[PDB]
This record gives C-alpha cells, structure tokens and sequence, in this order.
C-alpha cells in the first residue's frame, strides 16, 4: 500500500521564458500582449474622424477650392492627414507658425465657421478679381475661399482701416495673408502703390508686414508668394487691420466650439466604416490585454504600447512530457 | 527547480489529476486513484492571480507618445523629440520584458515550493509508519485502506 | 521533555505589500516616504527667498513703481512668483526673450543695481515728462523707474549717440525699450520726427529697432505699446546706443554679483517666518526619509520625489494573530 | 512562504520571545521558557539592514525636475518639456514601488529560510534521540534537564 | 544562504575538487578522494550561461546620447536636452546596477539549491543504511568499498 | 566508511555584490564593464576623421584663409572640433542658423566643392578689392575664400541680378552673406548707394536682407560685421540673387555627395594614428564587454554606456576561506 505526492500535467504546449531558461512548457499561461489590429480607420466611441484625404490642415483652414468637402465639418474625434497631401497651398507660399497651429488643433474637436468681413463690404477696392490659375475650381481660376485677394478699384488703392471685435463667447481663429509679388511692375498692376504695408493689431498682437519683392522659381506656374498668418482672438477683443496693398483679407473666421482630446495622425488609409474604442494610425484595437505592440501613437482607451514580439506570463507549472 | 520537487525527485506530472495543481495518488487492495489537495491548490490560485493583477496594475502608468510636428529648420528639436519618445518606449519595453522573465521564474519556483511543502507535511505524519521511497511515494508498513488513506490527506493520521 | 523552534510575534499592526499578497502584517517595518510638509514658504539655510507677491519678474527688473519694495533686494536663496501677478508691465507691451531671462535668473542669487546713464545727463531731450497714467505712483502719472521715456526738447529731437563701457569686473544686465505709438500724430507730438530707429550695439549685439505704428485695443487705457529688450554686457565691453526717437533709455542696470543654485517657483503662498533645508512650492520638508511625495519642484537637500501614496519596507517577519 | 516554516509547519509566532527573531522553547520537569538564538538573529539583522541601505542608496540618483517657462507660441516644446518630466517621474515611481514589492517578498522568505535552517540544524543533532512531532517541536526519549537543554541550543548535543 | 547548504551545514568548499562545481568525497579502507557530479554541474553551467546571455541581451537596447548644439539664446532647450540625456543615463545605470545586484543573489542561491538537492538525493538512497552526520557526510553501517561507493554516485544504491 | 556531499573552492579573490551582502568572494565571476580606452582619436573602420584642429565648422565652410588645410577634404567618418577654435569668423559677425547646419552635418560624410559664380564673372563690380586685415593670409589682407566681397567699380554699384540653377543630381549647400558697416560714410565708400538690399530666392526661400548700420565695439580691430546665411538648393531648382550693395556673393558651393552616420565631437585631442571600431571624445574602445563607462557620446559598434565604476556578475559560488 502506497501514497504519493504529485502534481498536474496536461497536453498544453504553451511556452514561457525565464532568465535561466527559455521555451519552458507550462500547463497554463497568460498572454498579455495584443498583436492584432483590424487595419482600418474607425469611429472613436461612435464619433467619426475628420479624414482629409488629399487635403492638408493648411488647405482645409484657408479654404483651398479643392477642399470643398470640408467647407462645413461636424465634431470630430481625431484628425487624419496623409504624409504628403497634394492639396495644400495651391498658390505657393508659407503658413506662419504652422506647427504651433496644428498643435492647437490637437486640443480642439469642433470648429464653426463664421463670416467676419463680408465680400460685399469692400467699397473702395475690387474683391472679385483676386483669383489665380494656381488655384483652379471647375476649370476656372479661383482662390482660397476663406480669405479675399483685394485689388485696386479703377486704378486706386485707398488705405484700408478695418476693425472686428468678437462679440462671440468663444475664441476665434482669424486667418489672413500677404502677397509677395516678383517685380515692381506687378506691384503697380495689382495694387498701384509701390511701397506698402499691412498692420495687424489685437490686445496682444502688434504686427506690421512688408512685402518682399524678388524674382523666384515658378512653383505651380507661379513666382508670386502668399504668406499666411493667424491669431487667436479672445472674446471682447478687437482685431484692427490697416493696409494700402498686398492684403489678403479675412472673409471667414473659425469659432472654436469644443475643446477635447484629439490628435492629427499620419495615415495613408481611408475610412473603414467601423467603430472602435482604441485607434492607431495602422488600424483599430479591440482587446482587454494590458499591452499591445501595434503603434506608439494611439487615441482612446488603449493598452500600453511596448516594442515586444511576445509577453507571456506563466500561471501554471512546468509541464512534463 | 530551486525546491527540488517538480522534475526533481518527483520525475513528472500526472495527466490523471485534472482536479487541482497538487495532490495525492493512493494504491491499495481496494484500488487506486487521484485526489487534489484543495487547500494548497487554492492558495496557489490566489497567489498567482494576485501576482498577475499586480503586474498589470504596476504597468498601467507607462509613457504615452504624442504627435508633434516641426518645420525644416527645427531639426534639432524634432530629433530631441524623437530620441525622448523612443527613449521612454525602450525603458518601458525593458521594464515589461524583464518583469515577465523574473516573475515567470518565481512562479515556477512557487509551484515547486508548494509541492515540496505538501510532500514534507505528509512525511512528518507518516514518520516510521512508512518507507520513504525516494520518488514522491511512501510505502506503508501495515495495510492501509481507503479511510486510512483519507486520513493522510486530511491531516489526521497516526 | 520537549524543545521547539519558533519565531517572534508581537502586537504590531504595520502592513507591507508583496507581489503575491497585499496587506501582510509584519512584526517590524520601515516607512521610507515623507508625506508631510508644513505648508509654508521658509528661508533656505537661513537665507530668505525673494518673494514678489503681486509683482512679476518683468515688473521687478524694469522697475514698475508699484514694485518699490524691490528697489534694493538682498541676496536671495530662491524666488517666488504668483501664477498671474497683477503688477507686471503697467504700460502694456512685450518683454523680448523673457523666458530666456527668467532662465538666467535661476543661476543668479544676487543683483546690485547701478546707474549707467543718469537722468541729469540728457541735454538735448526732455527726461522728466516721459510718464503715463497706466503706471501711477501715489496718485500721479509715473513710469518704470529703471528706464527713461525720452521726449523732444522745445520741439526738437536730435539724434542720440550714447556709449557705455562696463568697467565693472562683473557681468551687467542692461535693459532698454522702444515705444510703439498708435498713429502718425502721436509720433509727431512725442518725438517730432516721423520715421525713426533705435540701434543698439555691443561686441556681439547688432540691433536696429523700428517702431510699429498701428491702432490697437486699449490695454489698461492705453493703445501705445512698449517693447523691452535686454542684453548681458561682458566686462571691458561697451554698449552703443543711437536713436532719433521712440527710445526708452537705460537709467539703471543690474550687476550680477553672485551665481548660485536658485529657482523661480510658482506659489500663491506668502512668507511663513520659518527656516528649512528643503523647500517646495507647497511647503517645506523636514525629514530623513529617502523619498517624499510632496511636489516635483524642490530646492535644497531633498528626498527624491515619487508619485506614491505609500512606500513601506518589511524588516521583520510575518506577524501571527 | 517558500520555505514552509513560518505560518507553515510552525503555525504561529511567539508573543513570549522578545529576545530575538528566532529561537527555542523548552519544557521539562524544572520548567519552561524562551531563548533567542543570537547567531541567526544577528545574521538576519545584518542582512535586512544592508538591504535597506542598498535600497536607499540605489535610489538616490533619481530625476530632478526643473522649472522652465515658455511663451504662448512655444506650446510644442512646453509640452515636450512636460511629457519628459512626467515621463521620468513615472519611471522612477515604477522603479521604487516595484523594488519595494519584490524585496518585501524576499525579506519574508529570508526569515522563513532562517527559521527552517535553524530547525534543520536542531533536527540533525537530535537524530533518533527525539520524536519529530511535526509542529516545530521535538519530544525527547530520555529525560532532558536544563543543561541537556542548553546543549541543543549550543550545538553540543549527543 | 537560503537553502542552508553552502557555508551552512556544509561548512566550507573543497580545494581538492577541481573536477566540477558539486560532487562527492568518499573514504574507506581502499582510500579516499573526490568525484564531481557531472549532471548537476552541467545543469548549473547551462543555467548560469543562459542567465548571463539573457542579461547582456536585455541590456543592448539602451539610450544612445547624441551631440546637439544650441546658441546663447536657446538656454532653456539646451538645458532640456541635457536633463533628458542625463535622465536616461541615470535610469539605465540604475537598471544595470540593480539587475546585477539581484541576479548575483539569485546565482549564489541557485548553487546553494543545487548542493542541497544533491545532498537530499543521496540522503533518500542511503536511508537507514547510514548515519547522517550533520555536516554533509553519511557514515555507513556496513563496509562500503569502491563499487559500493560508485553505486551511491550513480543512483543505484540499495 | 564515509561519503560526503560538497562543493568547489579555489584561490579566487574576485568579489561580487548582492542586495544583502557586499564584497562576497566567489569562485568565478564575469566583469561586464569596459573601463579602459587608449586616449587617442583614431580612424573608424579604416576611415579617417575630419580633425579641424584650430578651425571651426564656420571657419571651414566659409573658407577662412587660415583653414587652407581644409580646402579639399576626403570622405570622413566623423568630425572633431575643439571647445573654442581660434580660427572662426576672422572678420567678426554671425552665422545664421548655425546649429541647424552643424546638425545637418552629422548626417553627411562627404562634401565636394564646386564653383557656382566665378570671380571672373563680375563685370560691373570690383571683385579683387574685397579683403580685410582681420582675415590675413601670408601677411597680406585676404578674405573668406568661398564668398566674394563685392565693391563698386569706378564709383558705381549697378543692381546685381544673378541666377544659378543646380544641374547637379546631388543637393547643394549654398553660402552667402551681408556686410553691416558702422557708419553712413563707409557705406558710400564701399558701395556708393545709401539704402541697400540683398534679395535671395529659391523655390522655398523668400529672403530680403537689409544692412544694419551702427557703431559698435572693435572685435578683431573691426567694427563692421558680416552675417552669413545658407540654404540647401534642391536639384532642378534655381537660386536668384538681387542686390545693389553689401552683398557677399557665393563663389564656391558644396555638393553633398554622401549621407551617412556621423557626429561632430568636442575634443582637445589630436590625431592618434590608430584604427578602431568604437570612438569616444576621450579615446577609442576595443572590447567585447556589453557595457563601458568611458563617455556617453560614441560612434561605431560600441558597448552601452553606464555611469558605473563596477559591474561584476557572479557565475560560480561562495568561495570558502
Ligand atoms: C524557442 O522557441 C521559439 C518558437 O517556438 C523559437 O523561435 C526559438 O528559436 C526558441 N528559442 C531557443 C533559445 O531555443
Ligand atoms: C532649372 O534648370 C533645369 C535645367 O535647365 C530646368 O530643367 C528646370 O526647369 C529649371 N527650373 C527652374 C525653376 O528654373
Ligand atoms: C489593504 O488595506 C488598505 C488600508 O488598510 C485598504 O485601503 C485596502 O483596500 C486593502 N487592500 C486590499 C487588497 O485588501
Ligand atoms: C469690444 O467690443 C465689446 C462689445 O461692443 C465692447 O464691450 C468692448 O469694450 C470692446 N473692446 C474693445 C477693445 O474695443
Ligand atoms: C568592499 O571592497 C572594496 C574594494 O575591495 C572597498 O573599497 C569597499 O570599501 C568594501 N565595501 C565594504 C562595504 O566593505
Ligand atoms: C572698454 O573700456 C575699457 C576701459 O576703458 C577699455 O580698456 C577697453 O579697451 C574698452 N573697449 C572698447 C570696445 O571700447
């Protein structure tokens, strides 16, 4: 008669690693690393992303005519932009403090676009001839829909003195610009006056822009340049413009309705028609794992990201052959 | 393993014990079979479950990468930003792989320890009443029926 | 006759945590986390902090008349400034490279203020009429005590050519400024001349400032703006000013006597009349613990900061009920 | 615990031994009482003291946060600065909480180990001279007076 | 040590055993000498070698410092850059010194464990055939020649 | 008759540390920290470093006449520059976006210098009188060999209109500059015209530089200043210059042949005539150790750097006395 002490074996083929030994077969184990995604861009808690496609954040905000899809956009959860969007800045130039603006966007979920200076408002200047072949719409020479390229009226450019004060409760994103012509003659043809300025002022802003005239390489069949500036106009504050030429005037300005968690993510993927609680630039994650190895940049309720190929905890014991 | 029981003096596990992690096999005139030891199995379940929960919870405060953009003349800070984000992700990948490696080793040794403690408990009761065979088994001197057998498993033998 | 092996129990109620088990009662334990502070701002090794109260680093250095308390300050251990100090920049404007200057301050314990260009020195210009209602002192319109608002003398503003060379052994913080008026008429009234400049030069500096004229929001009943610049004047080096209007001239400049560990900390707390060896923005720390969880930003001989609520090491063994 | 002595085969500690961490209880015709084992207690004190000192010292090179200010158009680097400082403080909070968790477990097991080693030392001396009771105690075959008792504690029995 | 063998009940190592890490000494009428136990020595060699390799490999993903320059008016970011690089180097210095400290302790305990398991294996075979002396040695009851001696080392005694 | 279980001792004196105990003597151990270097700067995989000695990256690229050693340099593995090189910017001034350029250099192993605008090409201007005593070569007043100080020809400075388009496949580093004189008279003497400009343009660049005239401290016997600018000219793109004075024109521009891992390291050491696979600013490393404590900044196949004095793993067991 015999009694023995012993322990569980089973048919388990699961392996775990230890410092001393690798590939130890255990009766039971727990994988804690999520390795799968769906490969799609999805809604985040039901709320659709703003997917730009070919348009850039610049192309969208300024109102590139090819970015008509985004004239009026609903609340977004997060933004998606390609590595190199074709529809950016159709008339060549620069966007001043662009990265700081993209950064402001990561803390904004909803814009509401409102008219601040109507196109019909310009009396002493021509507002409808400020177009270019660099920004074409339906075959015809057009321009950034949210700013106005102002030109001389019957060979005269009177000094502009315009003021807007933001009644709105919200904060206001005001965009404007300046045209840099390539020679002294184009200056005359567009604006009449030879040495010009644009002065912008708020309670905090104290700006004076002066056009830089120089011949340069034809980017998109164009040697002229546009330089776009922006500000955040606080409530109960006024923005004061003053210019005698080269002024790209604000028509529309954005109200910032909502401040919420958001990011601009870089992806070549299109909309997937899915919903998720965790989104990466490569696809969505649906798991209860503590870890994932999909991509560093996520949004939502996500597992922690590690660079591992495998994280498996032993729970049971050394399995016998 | 450190405690010498699992794949040590007890050469292999038991396919026929599905009841628990550790237990007994008995063999006498009436027959033979397996009984899980409920106490030490349940202690083992609690221990391993608390560990896994502690591991998960201590890992939920990792670095979260944020998208940040820089123009063409901000190369130095774009690079600083990159080496910082990669730097933290390497620290946390290391922390996680090492914690798993170390605790796996402690989990296997915990099971070994549990088996050895259970074996020693039985050894202390049997005393001179049985021959310690050397392989996990004890061979009785007098006949030992099912309720004699139940007695050892209970902690009531003598 | 019987002999037994056994171990210590006691009445201890102290608990420690392990990976496997939580709240294990042990016979002895060692708490290593300091959880308490006194809630006061105190001296650091006997040496009092510079506590600004309502004044800002800008308000202090430029000499806002409401910051008279800080005309002459002793050696400080560290500096304390509120989140939003009321007495900053009484005449509205900007402080150029302000953050880089605050950064320089964290490595400075003592300033000695010395006159570089006397108020009595201005011959061709009026030095006593450069005041404003935005900076009031004892009911009367005053101005930043360390710079001089220079105006035309009997309807004439002659070009200024001033040089200072720093004999002092030490390094010298030189402050100056420029006035931005809101219209062409105010330019004439203050300075006579219409298009002006301020040029500043040292061995390393090569500056030319030009006033930006624009109408803007009345901040503190004022539409004009002041823009303040600074430099560090090395020993045996000269600073050369040249201006024909809009010049806010240095009267006093700071000698940097001492370079030592310091910080500017943000606190709404006032002086506490205590001494300490470790100071946080929330209060002082007095412990021999290796760790504390009070606040990240400390000065002195401090325990390491962790985000923990509890760090307790077992020293004794599992205590039996 | 791993070594099966503390709250294992020795069910509970002794309120009546204030003398040290581990030791003996004896019981005979002359009386009964507790004697601390000075050697193994002192080894335990050194071990635990060195550990605590090693723990403190290895932790004295943590990240120190520095106040840094940025204007309204330096949001990206203010954020970089923030995520960096928070990043290091999370790494060091993790390092400290985990070191404490792991070493607490090793300290409790060290005491268990010490008790088991002391028990085994006594077991090896008593041999067949005493009945191993199963609970930390040995019952002598012949009468064992105080100096017989002192002999076991000394390491001189036979 | 935790397992009580090395510098415990076996007081010291053997200068005269150059053959392996653990083994036997025998003494009888024919003579005396040392034989390494090849199995447990080789297991120990594998274990310690894999550990050292795991340690090296887990450490090959450290932070690499990069030279970066800043002008006189970029003091804040030069300082950020400095505290970041020093920050990661402190984390990795800590990680490396602590990993070495902890694993050294586990290596010494592994050898202790190996010695104790080998001792217990021999104890289980000898049974009542020999007096367990208390110091690592067993004293036989009947005469035990070289092939009797070879038998214990082999695992074939009885 | 007796059989015993026992373990290895030896004459080993090697010690290891544990959490519980320090200086434990072990039979065998493994040191994993490299503590030695050779104290020399060496080649990296056979490939020699660019060792500037007394010259700076600025002095080298602009062509300081004292940096003739580096008129034509082969492929380098890495660059070495002293803390404070004497031969930098011999005519005093500034190098615009200098640090960003040094940063670009860490990703460049080979430059090939090519002429873009020949010295013989200047018709309406004097090209051979643009020298200074601040930059002396062989006793005579010289100038930065890669740019041209252009002066009026027979009391006339005609507007310059120059274009270069980069045929080359490679990317091109174009350097230029502007002279800042110290008074109105020197402006006339050098350039004739009183108010001047330099306008530079590429497909991305839109620059207009205007000279800042002010009297300042004589750095290297000179009160005038040079301010040097640079750009990276893409292939198939043209750079358009336009100036009527103060123009320091490109003569030579660098082709970037090779992009590879590199660094600029700070060292006071000279060339050592050695080869290595791992280089630090203090010396070269030759070991198979996983760790080293030499210096943080290395290049090549290097062990990981730690701040330790000692890393020793136990392999054998506790050695008995
Ligand atoms: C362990 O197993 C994995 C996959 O089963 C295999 O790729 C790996 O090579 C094995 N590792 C070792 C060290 O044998
Ligand atoms: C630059 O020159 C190349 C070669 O002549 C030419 O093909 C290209 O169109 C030119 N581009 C510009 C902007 O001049
Ligand atoms: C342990 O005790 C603490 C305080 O005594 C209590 O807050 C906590 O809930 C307990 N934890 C567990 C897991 O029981
Ligand atoms: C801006 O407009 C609001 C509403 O008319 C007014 O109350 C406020 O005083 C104005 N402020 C300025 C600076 O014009
Ligand atoms: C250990 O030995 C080292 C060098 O042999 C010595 O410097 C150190 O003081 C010793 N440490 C202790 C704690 O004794
Ligand atoms: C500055 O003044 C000192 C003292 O007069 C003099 O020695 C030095 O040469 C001067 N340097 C300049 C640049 O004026």
């Amino acid at each position: 008669d015999q009694i023995c002490i012993g322990y569980h074996a089973n048919n388990s083929t699961e392996q775990v690693d230890t410092i001393m030994e690798k590939n130890v077969t255990v009766t039971h184990a727990q994988d804690i690393l999520e390795k799968k995604h769906n490969g799609k861009l999805c809604d985040l808690d039901g709320v659709k992303p703003l997917i730009l496609r070919d348009c850039s954040v610049a192309g969208w905000l300024l109102g590139n005519p090819m970015c008509d899809e985004f004239i009026n956009v609903p609340e977004w959860s997060y933004i998606v932009e390609k590595a190199n969007p074709v529809n950016d800045l159709c008339y060549p130039g620069d966007f001043n403090d662009y990265e700081e603006l993209k950064h402001l966007l990561s803390r904004i979920n909803h814009f509401e676009k409102i008219q601040i200076i109507p196109k019909s408002s310009w009396s002493s200047h021509e507002a409808s001839l400020g177009v270019s072949s660099a920004c074409p719409y339906q075959g015809k020479s057009s321009f950034f829909r949210n700013v106005v390229w102002l030109i001389k009226k019957n060979s005269t450019y009177p000094t502009i003195k315009r003021s807007y004060n933001n009644t709105n409760q919200e904060d206001l994103l005001v965009l404007w610009g300046i045209h840099h012509p390539n020679d002294a003659a184009d200056q005359t043809k567009l604006y009449q006056n030879p040495t010009t300025y644009i002065s912008v002022g708020t309670s905090t802003l104290n700006q004076r822009l002066v056009p830089r005239i120089a011949t340069r390489s034809k980017v998109n069949g164009q040697s002229g340049r546009m330089e776009f500036f922006w500000t955040i106009l606080k409530p109960n504050d006024a923005i004061n413009f003053e210019s005698n030429g080269n002024f790209i005037a604000p028509e529309y300005a954005y109200k910032i309705v909502k401040k919420g968690d958001s990011t601009i993510m870089k992806s070549e993927l299109e909309y997937g028609n899915c919903n998720t609680k965790c989104q990466t630039p490569m696809g969505a994650i649906n798991s209860s794992m503590p870890f994932h190895n999909i991509h560093p940049l996520t949004i939502g309720e996500c597992p922690k990201y590690v660079k591992s190929n495998r994280l498996v905890l032993a729970t049971g014991l050394r399995n016998s052959p | 393993g450190l405690f010498g029981a699992i794949a040590g003096f007890i050469e292999g596990g038991w396919q026929g014990m599905v009841d628990g992690w550790y237990g007994y096999h008995h063999s006498n005139e009436q027959g033979s079979g397996y009984a899980a030891d409920k106490e030490s199995t349940q202690k083992a379940i609690d221990g391993v479950t608390n560990k896994v929960n502690s591991i998960i919870d201590k890992m939920n405060t990792q670095f979260e990468a944020v998208g940040r953009e820089f123009n063409n003349l901000e190369r130095r800070i774009e690079n600083l930003n990159k080496k910082m984000e990669d730097g933290f992700l390497d620290v946390w990948t290391y922390n996680a792989e090492l914690l798993v490696l170390m605790e796996n080793e402690r989990t296997l040794d915990f099971h070994d320890s549990n088996v050895k403690n259970l074996y020693d408990k039985v050894r202390l009761q049997l005393r001179d009443n049985a021959k310690e065979l050397g392989n996990g088994c004890f061979e009785f001197y007098h006949k030992c029926d099912n309720e004699c057998m139940e007695s050892v498993r209970n902690g009531t033998y003598d």
